[PDB]
């Protein structure tokens, strides 16, 4: 049958197997078309983390289901502010993993702290890409235009946007 | 000799949304391994880049690289004929003057042939992505959507901080 396997970047990869198909084989497959070795892989269905020995039917899994796949890094504070004439805004977010529906999770790897400003008219154009993907990847740097990226089923749509200097 | 069939015209209709609103023109490079597209905004601060693979079409066949720069505003019009779940199909010849767009839906139900006349746009493809970025985050696209949307009310300049 087919299942849905959802990663924490908006990607929904497709995957076909058999109940008899073990939790050690599924996750090896996945690694076999999306680069992540299964070590870095956690699946959770129905909040139950699956285990590498149990059986897909054990966890009662049938066809057309949706599994959550997680990222296990072997290795704090995203802030957005807008501040001007009438007042000022602030949204503060932190990396977490959701359990009921992880596709809502916030991933973050920080190599250096970043502190950058961007024109809003540009960002307003950019968020339109919501309509192509559940999730968006965002890459920031002091040395180069920031990348924003929605993935398609095989391909993608990218927005490079230069920060302001002053 | 391009013939490229989206199973649903919604998709391509969506993708072109991305360009509309912030870029007038775009070269489309069709290749045997699919379509890719680049356009720079006018102030040269924003670059839109698009990659679509063979696996994204119902069928795709293009035995020879062809470039189509097209007026987006023109092309979108043509894309309103879309209805969203019809089978769109792009078609082109060896040296193309018009790309043909071709919608049909459920059965022989309905069929509608359109032509967009192509324009000469000079190909200056940019390759601007870095190997390493200071920071990387992903988050629900509509969460982001919401944030940008709110803070745009207060200020022309949103600023991001990671720590």
């Amino acid at each position: 049958m087919q299942i849905f396997v959802k990663t924490l970047t908006g990607k929904t990869i497709t995957l076909e197997v058999e109940s008899s198909d073990t939790i050690d084989n599924v996750k090896s497959k996945i690694q076999d078309k999306e680069g992540i070795p299964p070590d870095q892989q956690r699946l959770i269905f129905a909040g139950k983390q699956l285990e590498d020995g149990r059986t897909l039917s054990d966890y009662n899994i049938q066809k057309e289901s949706t599994l959550h796949l997680v990222l296990r890094l072997r290795g704090e504070t995203i802030k957005f502010v807008a501040d001007g004439d009438i007042g000022s805004g602030s949204v503060i977010i932190k990396p977490f993993v959701d359990m009921e529906h992880p596709e809502t999770s916030i991933k973050l790897e920080m190599d250096q702290p970043v502190d950058l400003t961007f024109g809003a008219k540009y960002l307003l154009d950019i968020i339109k890409g919501s309509s192509l993907s559940d999730r968006v990847g965002i890459r920031l740097s002091s040395e180069a235009p920031a990348l924003f990226q929605f993935d398609l089923k095989s391909g993608f749509l990218q927005f490079f946007l230069a920060p302001k200097f002053n | 000799m391009l013939e490229a069939k989206f199973e649903e015209a919604s998709l391509f209709k969506r993708i072109i949304d991305g360009f509309k609103d912030c870029v007038q023109l775009v070269n489309f490079q069709c290749k045997e391994d699919g379509i890719i597209a680049q356009a720079v905004d006018d102030s040269r601060v924003l670059l839109v880049s698009l990659e679509i693979g063979v696996e994204a079409f119902q069928e795709y066949r293009c035995d020879h690289p062809v470039t189509l720069g097209m007026d987006l505003t023109s092309l979108s019009k043509i894309l309103r004929c879309g209805n969203n779940t019809d089978t769109l199909t792009l078609i082109a010849d060896n040296t193309p003057d018009s790309i043909i767009l071709l919608f049909e839906d459920t059965k022989k139900d309905r069929i509608a042939e359109y032509s967009l006349k192509l324009m000469d746009i000079d190909a200056d493809f940019l390759k601007i992505e870095e190997l390493q970025y200071d920071s990387t985050l992903s988050l629900p696209s509509s969460e982001f959507s919401k944030i940008v949307r709110d803070l745009s009310q207060l200020s022309d300049s949103i600023n991001i901080m990671i720590t």
